[PDB]
RNA sequence: GAUGUCAUACUUAUC
RNA sequence: CGCUUCUCGGCAAGUGUAGUAUCUGUUCUUAUCAGUUUAAUAUCUGAU
């Protein structure tokens, strides 16, 4: 249960934390784990 | 043509020869590729048609098949008044899929 | 000359499953020697094969006069190998 | 490597379950390198380490690196690589990348596509290297030499495209100082290459640009090899150059007129060449600058004999059409009988030479026709009628021009009558050769000097041709055709006998036997309508309904085209082969995976949608709608133009409202060429039907959250205003909020499509009084001009230029104002460029919608002249 | 973050003559606190009305002049 | 670059305002002597005929608004 | 906000 | 006894070219002067 994933209005993912853009499934769940999601997390 | 952006047209002054064109690309325009509502015949010049180059295609180059003409939307925006739409070189297109 | 498309394995779809192994050889060996021929032998895999030749020229000119070939009522086409597309079930 | 045979291992781990049997690596992720290429990437096997030992020229090896992802890397990394080494031309310099170009491309180890990707990444890095390559110009062009005399016409062409490119990058004086030494070498295919180049650079650059250098080098007497190497170039150029050196023909006549005077023969046929390649580049032209050549050249042409005998007469047959009626009925009284004497000339090239000169000797007034018969066309079918003339391809096609300029001068009863003898002979080429000379003359001339005595054995000996190919080459069929077309209800006692033929041909354990018997009554179609034969064309339509059973899908395609000029050729409703029996029968027919095949069949669907729409019982229409979307994303470019007229006419035909669900339900594929498809099949239908109906459903496309489904109704609507044009005035108010809020949009390419539509709808309702909404559509696509696509920026060009037809020059002006003298020069650029196309637009009308302008101190802007008023 | 404030344009002296010699640290946020209630508050005491000729006006004898000229 | 050498008056980006302005008033003067209504408002505001107009906005077309800066 | 390697998606009736 | 019609229940669309929008692995708390460039920043080049 991520509270930052979004769906947007073109059938794409969008996460509000770190206001970053995904075309596919993919790549939203592998956005979660890095460096600057982390920072969000921990700036928050 | 717009699909290629590295084609250039030969712009020189268009004579009375009326371009051909083949049948890959019977009733296509010259400058917007369309094929609706044509407007006005094309105009080549003189050395773009001249001895065996007599007959020929202005897009692809080979041989031609009916006559080549302009849509509507070029003869409205005055895209017809300019030089000759004849396509000398060929750059990046149709040149790298024969030797593959 | 060829496309990297092309392969020496051929992929048939939509085939009659009362085909047998001769008639198989003698469409698939028309325009060339044929190395290898697998017909499928499961539910979900009916009605595909995969033929193998041993020249690529020899398959590619197999797959080129086998798209559409006439068979019994059914409407099998013919495709290149594909790595990626094979394995698409797993 | 892919013909390497592999082992039961590779083959069993390349196949899924289910299926019965019936260092060496340079830094990592590099591709695999040549064993004999390890000499220009040898310092790329060791590792890099790039700590306080690492100069400028190792920067290049990553020039060099990138290099190795463009010879044998796949080819996204060959992509990315060229674009790297474009977007770094300017950094990296000219200088190590010709010094790491110029031994890889000189490779005796090389291939045609390794060459090819080396002469693209050499013209992709002339470009950003201008006024930069003047020391490298030598250097590229001792590369770029051979390239001109190649075997292959595509790399011939990108050669003399890279030599114009080099031309105009280096200018006129370092072209000419580094071909300078490059006219005196020994070797004369370089000296004959570096002529070629001086040829290509002076089309790229102008005639006068190098004519005085040319004169120079042509009028030096200091050895034969200059002048021959200068006659050389100028005789390229006459013939690269056709019509562009016919005002500098006196200045270029007036150097070839110094020539054929000396004591070398070479010299002298190098000037009868550059003679005969201006006097047939500008065709009828230069026959006053040509009074002085002729008066050396006959007297050459009748003191001696040899290959400067045959260039001399190879020159007065160019030159002999460029003059007057009584010049040239002088001139051909006078070189019929050297003509004829070098009819038994052993030599192949003195024999090309006169076939080349007797098609021009007699091509006007002058040259009777009874002589032409009895004392030139028995030589000339004695000497040039043999087998050996149809092996070379310039041997074959000069003859049969020069067949086809006796059958048109004298007659082509003569020449049919003697041509007929060979067209059942043992040879192939020479039958080919046969039929193609008597389909020119049944085209050129026609059929109507034929009797009733060689008619039959013309039909027998085309029958003979056509029975015995082993080609897959179309020229007997066209032949066949076009003697049927010349003869027309003259075959009337034919065709059981081709009939009986066709049919016994259409049985045999070959594949191309069936194929191009098909053809061949693909081909004999339109000749039986015209002849009163309805039960022929009903026997064989009925015989091509159930011969659809080859298993060849060459046969099957030319056994479909076969029905489909049948059933043109025939009434569509009165058909043996009737439209209720065929239309389901071509059902799974149209499922082929074929090329031909499946344009044939989505043509004959087309033809029967069209003509035969009340045949079926409206429900093979709908399920033959569904596979009309398998049907595109082909590499063809002929069966998605049929695909969308076969959907319009369904849509016409059944009603628009069952394939206009089905195209928007295949618009979400996420695929290329399958979206745009989809599109251009909706705007057909609802062009071909009414634009109202199919104009909520594209208002719902847009309400899905998709990007796709989105960018394929927006180009659906611009495809459909574009086909409607004026009658789009009325639908503009409801696309309106469409694009407005389509604009607005985070992406480029939904603002992209509605500037395309909006341009639509400013060139189809330009002068309806409109301007409101297009107005406010520009008022949108305004900022949308600042973006750095190449795509949006085209785009948002063409939009703008809509505007300035539609809306009016004055709009544009005042949109385009105060942009023209902005401080930040990226918008100042695009403003220029914006006022540029107005002003290539509408020059005449800026004047009345021009901003007043104060005068200054030391000069003045105010117009004054129409500032009064009377 | 030092990008972002070298992207940005911040940690840039700038100097205004109209609120007392006051300090900005952006050209963005300068002509953001131009248009505000603490430049308008400085420019009532010299007499200057609230308007959009003054916007880019930093000495006090500037805006004086363009007072007095309009 | 091509552009501005082929067709005269299109511009660029480093274009001053004196050349342009030399170049509005070239095209108002060709369009006042291409188009009858303008020479007969010139003929009828002034006293001279249209010959007189023709010829003097013919050698008004060199440097029409003065040396350039 | 930029850089350089990788992946995903999109556009020009491209073949 | 045989034939025909209607209704009900169960039973693998690929390759090559042109451009583009995103995260994923990372870098600059160097304090002045002069120059190129940038609308203004940023960046680069020489002297403490």
């Amino acid at each position: 249960k991520d509270p930052y994933f979004m769906k947007n209005h073109l059938g794409s993912y969008e996460c509000k934390l770190c206001l970053t853009l995904h075309n596919n499934e993919g790549s939203y769940l592998a956005h979660t784990q890095g460096k600057k999601h982390q920072t969000n997390l921990a700036r928050r | 043509a717009k699909h290629h952006p590295d084609l250039i047209f030969c712009r020189k002054q268009a004579g009375v020869a009326i371009g051909r064109l083949c049948e890959k690309c019977d009733g296509k325009c010259v400058i917007c590729d369309s094929y609706v509502r044509p407007c006005t015949l094309v105009r080549i010049c003189d050395e773009c048609n001249y001895g065996s180059y007599q007959g020929r295609c202005v897009i692809c180059g080979g041989p031609g098949v009916s006559d080549a003409y302009y849509c509507k939307e070029c003869t409205i925006q005055e895209k017809d008044r300019d030089g000759c739409p004849k396509i000398v070189n060929l750059g990046s297109s149709k040149t790298d899929l024969f030797y593959e | 000359r060829l496309p990297p498309e092309v392969n020496r394995i051929l992929y048939i779809r939509n085939l009659p499953y009362k085909i047998t192994a001769e008639e198989m050889y003698d469409i698939f060996g028309k325009y060339g020697p044929i190395r290898q021929i697998r017909v499928g032998n499961t539910p979900e895999t009916r009605g595909t094969a995969y033929v193998v030749y041993e020249d690529i020229f020899d398959a590619k000119n197999a797959c080129d006069h086998l798209s559409g070939f006439n068979v019994c009522n059914r409407y099998l086409v013919v495709l290149y190998y594909n790595a990626n597309r094979a394995f698409q079930k797993m | 490597e892919r013909n390497r045979p592999l082992s039961d291992e590779e083959l069993d781990a390349m196949f899924p379950e289910g299926y019965k049997v019936l260092n060496d690596q340079p830094s990592g992720n590099l591709p695999f390198l040549k064993p004999d290429d390890i000499q220009y990437f040898d310092k790329l096997l060791v590792d890099v380490d790039e700590s306080t030992l690492s100069p400028e020229e190792q920067k290049e090896r990553k020039i060099m690196k990138l290099l190795l992802k463009i010879k044998n890397g796949t080819p996204p990394m060959r992509k990315a690589a060229l674009r790297q080494i474009t977007d770094k031309a300017r950094e990296f310099g000219a200088g190590p990348l010709f010094n790491q170009i110029l031994p890889l491309l000189m490779s005796p180890t090389l291939e045609d596509q390794e060459r090819h990707l080396l002469v693209k990444v050499i013209d992709r890095i002339l470009y950003k290297l201008d006024d930069l390559v003047r020391p490298y110009v030598h250097k590229i062009l001792v590369v770029i030499e051979p390239l001109l005399i190649d075997e292959d016409y595509y790399a011939r062409v990108e050669g003399r495209e890279i030599i114009s490119n080099l031309a105009k990058a280096a200018g006129l004086a370092t072209m000419i100082s580094t071909m300078r030494p490059d006219i005196d070498n020994m070797d004369e295919y370089v000296r004959n290459t570096t002529a070629r180049a001086f040829a290509v650079v002076a089309s790229a650059l102008g005639i006068p640009s190098l004519l005085p250098f040319l004169k120079a080098v042509c009028k030096s007497k200091k050895s034969w090899q200059a002048r021959h190497t200068g006659i050389k170039i100028v005789q390229q150029i006459a013939i690269l150059m056709g019509c562009a050196i016919l005002p500098h023909l006196r200045s270029l006549v007036e150097i070839i007129e110094h020539g054929l005077v000396d004591e070398q023969q070479k010299v002298r046929t190098i000037s009868a060449l550059a003679i005969a390649a201006l006097a047939e580049a500008a065709t009828p032209y230069g026959i006053e600058s040509f009074d002085s050549v002729l008066k050396p050249l006959w007297k050459g042409i009748r003191q001696h004999r040899g290959k400067g005998l045959a260039a001399f007469l190879k020159a007065i047959g160019y030159l002999i059409p460029l003059m007057d009626a009584e010049y040239a009925n002088y001139y051909t009284r006078e070189v019929m009988l050297i003509l004829i004497r070098e009819f038994q000339s052993p030599d192949e090239e003195m024999k090309k030479i006169v076939l080349k000169v007797v098609k021009q000797c007699c091509g006007t007034d002058g040259v009777e026709a009874n002589y032409i018969k009895t004392e030139i066309l028995p030589p000339f079918f004695k000497h040039f009628w043999q087998h050996r003339m149809a092996l070379d391809r310039r041997n074959y096609r000069q003859l049969v021009d020069t067949t086809v300029e006796l059958a048109n001068k004298v007659g082509a009863a003569e020449i049919i009558s003697r041509i007929v003898d060979d067209l059942k002979d043992e040879a192939e080429q020479y039958r080919k050769m046969v039929m193609e000379t008597i389909e020119k003359i049944m085209g050129n001339l026609g059929a109507a000097d034929i009797d009733h005595k060689l008619e039959e054995q013309l039909i027998d000996g085309i029958l003979y041709a056509f029975q015995e190919q082993t080609t897959e080459d179309s020229v007997m069929l066209n032949g066949f055709g076009t003697v049927v077309n010349a003869l027309g209800k003259r075959v009337k006692p034919y065709l059981p006998q081709i009939c009986g033929t066709v049919l016994w041909r259409l049985n045999n354990k070959s594949a191309k036997v069936r194929q191009q018997a098909a053809d061949l009554i693909s081909r004999t179609a339109v000749v039986m309508k015209t002849c009163q034969e309805e039960k022929l064309m009903g026997h064989l339509g009925v015989v091509l309904y159930e011969y659809l059973g080859e298993e060849y899908p060459e046969v099957l395609g030319s056994i479909l085209g076969a029905l489909k000029a049948i059933v043109n050729v025939i009434g569509m409703h009165k058909m043996t082969p009737p439209i209720k029996d065929l239309l389901p029968r071509l059902t799974p027919i149209l499922k082929n995976r074929h090329e031909k095949v499946q344009e044939n069949c989505i043509d004959l669907v087309g033809r029967i949608a069209d003509r035969g729409a009340e045949y079926v019982s409206a429900r093979e229409w709908m399920r033959i709608c569904f596979e009309l979307l398998e049907l595109l994303k082909a590499h063809k470019k002929a069966i998605r133009r049929a695909t969308v007229n076969t959907f319009g006419y369904i849509a016409k035909a059944i009603g628009p409202h069952d394939v206009l669900a089905t195209l928007l339900n295949n618009l979400k594929v996420q695929e290329r060429q399958n979206r745009v498809c989809t599109t251009v099949a909706i705007a057909i239908v609802a062009e071909t039907c009414s634009p109202f109906t199919v104009l909520p459903a594209l208002m719902n496309e847009y309400r899905v959250p998709e990007l796709n489904v989105q960018n394929g109704v927006l180009k659906s609507l611009s495809f459909l205003f574009e086909y409607i044009g004026e009658m789009g005035k009325d639908y503009i108010y409801a696309v309106t909020p469409l694009l407005e809020d389509a604009l607005m949009d985070r992406d480029l390419v939904h603002r992209q499509t509605a500037s395309a539509v909006v341009q639509h709808m400013s060139l189809g309702v330009y002068g309806f009084g409109c301007e409101d909404s297009l107005n406010h559509l520009l008022n949108y696509v305004w900022p949308n001009v600042f973006e750095t696509s190449p795509h949006v920026i085209q785009a948002v060009m063409g939009a703008l230029e809509g505007l300035r037809v539609a809306i009016g020059p004055c709009r544009m002006l005042q949109y385009c104002l105060q942009g023209l003298f902005h401080p930040a020069r990226k918008v100042r650029d695009v403003y220029w460029k914006i006022y540029n196309s107005i002003y290539i637009g509408s020059q005449d009308a800026l004047i009345a919608h021009y901003p007043r302008i104060y005068n200054d101190d030391k000069n003045t802007y105010i117009r004054y002249e129409l500032d009064y008023i009377l | 973050p030092y990008w972002l404030y070298k992207l940005h344009g911040l940690n840039i002296n700038y100097n205004c003559e109209i609120c007392g010699n006051y300090t900005y640290r952006g050209p963005k946020a300068f002509q953001r606190h131009f248009a505000e209630w603490r430049h308008a508050h400085g420019m009532r005491c010299l007499g200057i009305p609230n308007t959009a000729h003054f916007a880019n006006v930093t000495q006090i004898e500037d805006a004086v002049s363009l007072w007095a000229k309009l | 670059e091509h552009l501005q050498s082929k067709y005269i008056g299109t511009g660029h980006a480093d274009t001053t305002k004196w050349e342009w302005l030399v170049n509005q008033h070239r095209d108002s003067y060709c369009s006042y002597m291409g188009h009858f209504d303008l020479l007969n408002y010139f003929a009828i505001a002034e006293n001279e005929s249209k010959a007189r107009v023709r010829f003097n906005l013919m050698e008004k077309m060199l440097q029409p608004c003065g040396p350039p800066a």
